[PDB]
């Protein structure tokens, strides 16, 4: 949580939005993934959203689906992901790190044990994709006990009741869905209820979309498939992959500045 | 909040992305309304009776029990239109879809049986049906795929993941999470996020209700036990439901043991799996030590669901129902036995239930007992499978 | 002499070798006795209800008749145990066999359907069943052959003659003409020497009886016409029987037209054959100018009987019933139409009946008419046949 | 009829029984069949029983079944059979000739027309295998109108009623079945009812069986499969076929003499 607070405070003083890229840990391999992440940060990423390879990402589109597939093909496990996370935090002490998880991987060895592990490696937030606010109690409680920000999703059709819940239960940032489906007004209400700063996600793949998000009042934007697409398109060229990632991220981040 | 309890003890819930909650709430509300609507009940009863062929017979099998004190009856869901119990609930769900003003149906299927049932119900009720099926199952179930298309349903192969049922289950959700406004997701078993476990049980409970009336008419008393196979849990809970409050009636669910529990190649998550959260519910499931979802193995494709309905996990926890397993060979033996002694070819799925009943009889032949086995489906579809085996064994 | 008239007008009789007459006389006497025996009727009714699943539904098909003044109902014999109407009479004949003190059953079969029915009835009633089948049909009907053996029946291939149904019919008689003392010949259709045409009609007449009660309950009046396919004539006469005295009810039998009557490749002896004497009866049949018996062609193997029941030839002669033909393509179209519009996969045999009903509707869409089609069986068995065709046609 | 009367009268004066072989017309071919028949007669056959190839001989065993098959393979038709019959009669004026028919071939172009054709070519009797006494009326009447003897079968389980019917309706000879099944006391009763002389058939394949039949009171014996077996066993050797047929027939006929 603290890292997000500091980040948003610093960005606000510069009148700029945050650009948060998403990538699957271990895709296409442990070593290359670590290089990809360092590149994203050196390119301008304000924060990171990192997925742990899961056998059934029912909230992700084809692009992300294959990202997990490549990660599994590399033998990447949750344990190895936490080792990567520890190292990433050791290299970058201030960048907020959020995980994109699926319930079973959190519940597996105990919900409390999972959040305790997140705190130990330096994770800042956790978004459990298949846990709606209605079932969030044990997850958000465990998160808060370990100084982890529980991230809630605010759908485009969210009603007043949901907005109030997301505003009171969420921390770090409020995930604002740009649409329905899977990966591939509300803002004013959230601020009125003192919700965590909003980051728009889903479908964000161009600089103009980042500028629009910030102009709409959002604190920033999240982009995943656009990032992952660059990875699967340059699998045969690791060096070219990083070069293209740096170019895309720098362009997206530039669009968030005032 | 919800109108009904989404949990059966610690099991169940609604573990789906936030975007799908309105769809679940709408469905629960429509279901609750439908259940109190005489017009809905009349229409559903009309379809079940005049289209599906209900009530189904309760057949006394005197040949197979000769020489023992066991009296065995088979609830004939194999005589239901479609050849399996699945037809009951797909008709009910199709009606719910129309009640909500939807004209499109989304379904998932592994062995293809649920896909065929969804397709027939959709064709009858004028709904546009689209079905997701794992590529591994598509090429392995060519017959069912052709049946689905013959009935006007669109079949879409799924190559993601292990390309099986679980993989199809995810792809179906992804689709619904962006079209629930005009399409209804026709889940195929008594599992998944609330209210599906409840809706499917209620749309299958006529199995147990009919069985009770029939057994009372024929024997003047309730069964000592009702036995049913458990893949996802729909035919079992359908048989169990009306007997839950009849404490003297044993409820026995049979999971597939595959090559044997100790081999690790089986489909018995309720008694040998580990509780997890997947497919929108908290329930016992086949998973790795790390929490990755695995597949369930069984000679019978129909019992391939890697998890189990939450109400079954609950009934087990409180001791109201007992669950056991039957191996591929025990099911095969039961299949052959019913064919030769009663002239009925049972589905390999149902053969697991029969196999356990045969064990109850054979292990204690002098034990006086009145048993009912839910014959969930016919086995004409399993002919080749059984043949290839007997052949590969000489 | 005999107890009952062996003839329907000029058709019928008992044209078998002298050695078999005692067997026919014994059978006729046992049948007459059984028909007046309340205990026999009770046992038969018990098997039909609790084992076979009677009564079968009478389904109103509103989708296929949209835009017309035709109201169509389908008598659901496809929901009967076994998937076809054949089960009704094999159960009755199996009981007659036991009444006469016989423990062995002899049967003939082409497509294999009658063989499967005989096998299941024999397994249920503890009879030793032996089935004769043409070698050409054995290799062409592997699935049905395995079903027969699964139920404990002995299958014996026939290579004599054209190695088809007619050839199997002869081999069965040869066997019975030397073992009728302990074995009963379970003939598979409403044809052959008296008393078979009569016995089969009486053991299939519940189809028409149920239809009458059901249509009166649902429409408050009798059908304008009942329609049924005619291979040998059993399902048709079973539907017709109870309506014969209801002069306002039209009786329409549909023979297979194959590639077209003018092509000579068909199975419509009643309207396009020539009266002859074969298979123990005098009736219309497929034969050469010299009097050699020929085979009947149809996309549906089940309508391959080269002749037709004598009562049908009689009903036709007096104008009480009308017979027509439906080609392979018309039957295929009907098959596809029912699948997509009502979610029911009909047997290709039954599809001939449906096809004619569709023609009656389509040719005069503004004609108010209440029609009942006897859906003699399910078509899951015809999936591949229909598939290969649609494929071979692009 | 007349030919049978004369034959049995002549045989009785010599205190001997009749030996009647059976063969399928046109088996294995028209020409060879004619030679076979002339051989049977030259060998000692007192009368002949000749079958017309039929598509479904449900009263015949495998041996005869194949005889018809071979005949059909040769393109033999009922019309060609009648041409053969005319010639056989033209060569042998006194030997009784009986046909073994199946109902459809008689009914085909009219029952009356069939018996008229039999009389025209010189046939003496007709046995319709699938026409029991119960259905024989039109056949026996047409036969008598054309001086053709209608042959009836007397089963081993025949009751008094049947014996009386066969005795009054039959002519030429009474066919006495030795057993049930297909190809491959009663005598005293038949004589008591003045039935046509009895010829025992079915299973007759050895000289001792012929002697036994005559000793039992029968007027003779009929043998088919035994004859046909010699044909199918020597198909590749037409000359050897005739030689073996002559040997078998001469042995069987010798057994009938006093
Ligand atoms: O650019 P895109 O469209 O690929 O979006 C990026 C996806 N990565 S992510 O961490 O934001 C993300 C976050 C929550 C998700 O599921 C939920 F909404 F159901 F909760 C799915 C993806
Ligand atoms: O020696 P076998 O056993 O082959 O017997 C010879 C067969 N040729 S036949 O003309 O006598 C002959 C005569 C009548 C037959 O059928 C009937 F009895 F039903 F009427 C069958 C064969
Ligand atoms: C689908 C099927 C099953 C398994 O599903 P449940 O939901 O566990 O009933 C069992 N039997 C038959 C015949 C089936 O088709
Ligand atoms: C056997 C069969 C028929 C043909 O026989 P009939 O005796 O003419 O009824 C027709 N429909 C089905 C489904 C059959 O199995
Ligand atoms: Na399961
Ligand atoms: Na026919």
């Amino acid at each position: 949580m603290e890292r997000y607070e500091n980040l948003f405070a610093q960005l606000n003083d510069r009148r700029e939005g945050a650009f948060v890229p998403f990538v699957t840990l271990g895709d296409p391999g442990i070593e290359q993934s670590l290089k990809i992440i360092d590149t994203l940060i050196d390119a301008g990423a304000d924060a990171l959203e990192l997925g742990v390879p899961f056998s059934d990402p029912l909230a992700d589109g084809p692009t992300i689906q294959n990202a997990n597939l490549r990660a599994f093909a590399a033998g990447v496990t949750p344990a190895q992901c936490f080792e990567m996370l520890a190292l990433i935090r050791e290299k970058h002490p201030t960048i907020p790190i959020g995980l994109l998880m699926y319930a079973n991987l959190v519940f597996n060895n105990g919900i409390d044990a999972f959040y305790a592990r997140c705190e130990q490696v330096g994770v800042d937030s956790v978004l459990v994709a298949d846990v709606p606010v209605e079932e969030s109690a044990p997850f958000r409680q465990a998160a808060l006990r370990h100084n982890i920000a529980p991230i809630f999703i605010c759908p485009p059709n969210a009603d007043d009741d949901l907005l109030r819940q997301v505003a009171s239960y969420g921390r770090g940032y409020t995930y604002l869905l740009s649409r329905s489906g899977v990966t591939g007004h509300l803002i004013e209400k959230l601020k009125e209820y003192h919700a965590a700063p909003a980051l728009q996600g889903f479908g964000i793949s161009s600089p103009e979309q980042v500028s629009a998000a910030v102009r709409a009042g959002a604190a920033g934007a999240i982009s995943g498939s656009a990032i992952v697409k660059i990875i699967e398109k340059n699998l045969a060229s690791p060096k070219q992959m990083l070069a293209e990632l740096r170019s895309f991220v720098s362009a997206m981040k530039a669009a968030s500045r005032a | 909040t919800t109108l009904l309890n989404p949990y059966f003890g610690e099991f169940g819930g609604m573990y789906v992305p936030q975007i799908l909650m309105p769809a679940l709430n709408q469905l629960e509300e429509a279901f609750v309304s439908a259940q109190k609507d005489p017009e809905f009940q009349a229409q559903f009863a009309d379809l079940l009776k005049n289209y599906a062929g209900r009530p189904t017979a309760l057949t006394k099998c005197q040949n197979i029990t000769a020489g023992t004190r066991t009296t065995l009856y088979l609830k004939r869901e194999d005589l239901l239109h479609g050849g399996a119990h699945k037809t009951n609930q797909v008709l009910g769900q199709a009606l719910l879809a129309k009640r909500m003003g939807k004209s499109e149906i989304i379904a998932e299927t592994g062995a293809g049986q649920h896909g065929v049932a969804s397709a027939l119900a959709s064709a009858l009720l004028g709904l546009k049906c689209r079905i997701y099926m794992g590529a591994k199952d598509v090429e392995r179930q060519s017959p069912n795929v052709f049946r689905m298309r013959l009935m006007g349903a669109e079949v879409i192969p799924v190559h993601s993941g292990s390309a099986t049922l679980k993989d199809a289950c995810n792809e179906a959700l992804r689709d619904w999470s962006g079209s629930y406004e005009t399409a209804h997701y026709m889940l195929g078993t008594a599992a998944g996020p609330h209210p599906y476990p409840t809706i499917v049980r209620e749309f299958q409970r006529m199995i147990g209700e009919e069985t009770k009336a029939q057994i009372l008419d024929k024997e003047g008393r309730l069964p000592d036990a009702v036995i049913a196979c458990v893949g996802g849990g729909s035919n079992a809970i359908g048989m169990f439901a009306d007997f839950i409050n009849d404490t003297s009636v044993g409820l026995i669910g049979v999971e597939p043991g595959g090559h044997g529990i100790e081999t690790g190649e089986h489909g018995a998550p309720l008694k040998h799996g580990r509780v997890g959260i997947y497919f929108g519910m908290k329930a016992p499931m086949m998973q790795t030590a790390d929490g990755q979802i695995e597949e369930s193995y069984s000679i019978s494709a129909g019992l391939d669901f890697p998890s189990v309905g939450p109400q079954h996990a609950y009934l087990n926890s409180i001791g109201r129902a007992d669950y056991v397993s039957i191996t591929d060979d025990e099911a095969l033996e039961a299949f052959k036995t019913l064919c030769r002694h009663e002239g009925i070819i049972p589905a390999l799925e149902s053969s697991h239930a029969l196999a356990h009943a045969l064990k109850m009889m054979r292990e204690q032949p002098e034990k006086e007992q009145l048993l009912v086995v839910n014959l969930s489906g016919r086995g004409d579809k399993d002919i080749f499978t059984v043949h290839d085996i007997l052949k590969a064994r000489g």
